[PDB]
């Protein structure tokens, strides 16, 4: 769902 | 005696879910004739007795540094849970106490422009793609910047400016070879910040 | 016992030739109670005896703050002469010595662009007009901008970043409102460096 | 020739 990464690795996700 | 010197955690660390984010605190100057050291921690005054402490080591200037320390909740720390670290030690008159926090202020978000190269700058062996980030708060940020998602490392970030408005803003310069950027090859510039949705945010460019 | 604090004189004071440029020789901590020193200047081991000294600050904190200040010909300063001042004081045992110089390297000239503001931002009262210095050395440097003749003060320049060449470069932000950029008005920015012709220049910038 | 700066001079060669 509603998630932020970068560089493969998970930063966050509000939803 | 000795000092203490009360550090928060890494950006990054507490504005990604998938890292762990902790305060430090570390105490230099420790005297051989008295190394032992306690560790007093408050999170909003409240105590908390999770502190590891890290290897003791020797700094070859006469003096040991002694650090313990404490992880964070992303989440306590973005909402600006005061840390106090208190620190005794028998050669010292009395505790010394340090406290950080998120800095206090209204959270702004931080607005990103990808600045394209000067017409006027074709003729170098190397043009300059700019990443304007401006008014956020608080100043606390990551930024990088990545080509089919491939980091790019030839850059430079200035460090943050304090604005007219009582925001931050930066820029970071990436240098790239004139012939890959004029190939049309797309860069982005990532913004980690923890006034974003989702504390992330990508704008690229190209032609 | 006392401090010593050697500074260069200013950019704009060494760069323009309408302007006197001066290195000034601070001495902090003086004692309510042996507050005479000595001054010896010298240009490069050859002594000079034409300084003048600034009159005495009581400080308010028990000490006095005593400074000679030295002027110095443009030419000398950005050849590389170098300026030592002497400090003696019976409050302080062996007199203390200070030496400051053009930064050493062989100067590299800037290239000034201005990048407009990108699309994304012309939503907002007020857009960003940036100037991008890079590839100068020494780092000493003076940037303001203005618009047909008349200056424009609202702006915020970073400081000098080490960039991976040996060279520095710098940001200038400049916000106009909206309307201003919108409507063709002409904005310029200018820098100036050692290693300019003319030590200046203006860049152009409008719609 | 010479440089100016909101008059002033800056310097020539
Ligand atoms: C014996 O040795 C040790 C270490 O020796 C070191 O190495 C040898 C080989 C020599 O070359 C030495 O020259 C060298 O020091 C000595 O311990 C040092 O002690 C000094 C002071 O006594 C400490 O200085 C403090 O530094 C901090 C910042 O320190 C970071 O940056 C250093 C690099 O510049 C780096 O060495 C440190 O490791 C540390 O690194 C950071 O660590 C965090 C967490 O681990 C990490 O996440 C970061 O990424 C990392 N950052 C990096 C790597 O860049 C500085 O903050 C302190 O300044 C404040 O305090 C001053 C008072 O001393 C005050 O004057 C300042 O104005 C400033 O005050 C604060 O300002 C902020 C905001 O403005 C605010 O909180 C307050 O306004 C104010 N707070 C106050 C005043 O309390 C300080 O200068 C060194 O850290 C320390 N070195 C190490 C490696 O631990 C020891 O003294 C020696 N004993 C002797 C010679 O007798
Ligand atoms: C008693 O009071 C006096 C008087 O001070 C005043 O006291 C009360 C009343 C309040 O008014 C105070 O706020 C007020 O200051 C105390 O004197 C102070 O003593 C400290 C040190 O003990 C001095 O610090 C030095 O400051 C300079 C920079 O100072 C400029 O900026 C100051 C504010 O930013 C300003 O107040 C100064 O006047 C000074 O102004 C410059 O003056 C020149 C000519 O006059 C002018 O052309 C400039 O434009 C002007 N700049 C201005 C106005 O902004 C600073 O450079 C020194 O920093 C170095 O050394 C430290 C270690 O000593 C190190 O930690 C620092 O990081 C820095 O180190 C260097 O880093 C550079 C690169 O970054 C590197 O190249 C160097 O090699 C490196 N050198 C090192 C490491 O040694 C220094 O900190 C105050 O200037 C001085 N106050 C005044 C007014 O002079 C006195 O201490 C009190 N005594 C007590 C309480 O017992
Ligand atoms: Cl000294």
């Amino acid at each position: 769902x509603d998630c932020a990464y970068h560089r493969g690795e998970l930063v966050w996700c509000t939803x | 005696g000795p000092s203490v010197f009360l550090f928060p955690p890494k950006p990054k660390d507490t504005l990604m879910i998938s890292r762990t984010p902790e305060v430090t605190c570390v105490v230099v100057d420790v005297s051989h004739e008295d190394p032992e050291v306690k560790f007093n921690w408050y999170v909003d005054g409240v105590e908390v007795h999770n502190a590891k402490t890290k290897p003791r080591e020797e700094q070859y200037n006469s003096t040991y540094r002694v650090v313990s320390v404490l992880t964070v909740l992303h989440q306590d720390w973005l909402n600006g849970k005061e840390y106090k670290c208190k620190v005794s030690n028998k050669a010292l008159p009395a505790p010394i106490e340090k406290t950080i926090s998120k800095a206090k202020g209204q959270p702004r978000e931080p607005q990103v422009y990808t600045l394209p190269p000067s017409r006027d700058e074709l003729t170098k062996n190397q043009v300059s793609l700019t990443c304007l980030v401006k008014g956020f708060y608080p100043s606390d940020i990551a930024v990088e910047w990545e080509s089919n998602g491939q980091p790019e490392n030839n850059y430079k970030t200035t460090p943050p400016v304090l604005d007219s408005d009582g925001s931050f803003f930066l820029y970071s310069k990436l240098t790239v070879d004139k012939s890959r950027w004029q190939q049309g090859n797309v860069f982005s510039c990532s913004v980690m910040h923890e006034a974003l949705h989702n504390h992330y945010t990508q704008k690229s460019l190209s032609l």
